[PDB]
């Protein structure tokens, strides 16, 4: 992984409890490197899965770290 | 989990105050005293004096 560079395309399919706990979280789609053509290339997949939570951490991860 | 998990967990601390004392002397219960005198002291001392 050292030095390449990362793209993450992702969804994210939530069924609700309240306003603001989700009963379910999914959050998937493909993890893709850059070569040196500057074309990307599926080398992974996201498949976070989740019962009752009040967010989606991937997404929060990628914001920060991103 | 949001600050339900984090929050009735971070404990609250006691910064302290400074309570100023006269520092008066520490009197002893009376059968410790009488240990320190010899026992013939007792009437033969004029407190007035």
């Amino acid at each position: 992984l050292l030095n390449k560079t990362l793209t993450f395309e992702t969804e994210t399919e939530v069924t609700f409890k309240n306003a603001n706990i989700f009963s379910s979280v999914k959050c998937f789609g493909p993890i893709k490197v850059e070569l040196p053509t500057k074309e990307t290339v599926e080398i992974g997949i996201v498949d976070y899965e989740a019962g009752a939570s009040h967010g989606n951490p991937v997404v929060d991860f990628l914001k920060r770290n991103g | 989990n949001g600050n339900s998990a984090d929050a009735a967990y971070a404990q609250v601390e006691i910064q302290p105050r400074a309570n100023i004392q006269l520092d008066f002397p520490e009197l002893k219960p009376y059968k410790q005293v009488k240990q320190i005198a010899p026992a013939e002291l007792e009437g033969l001392l004029d407190l007035e004096r």
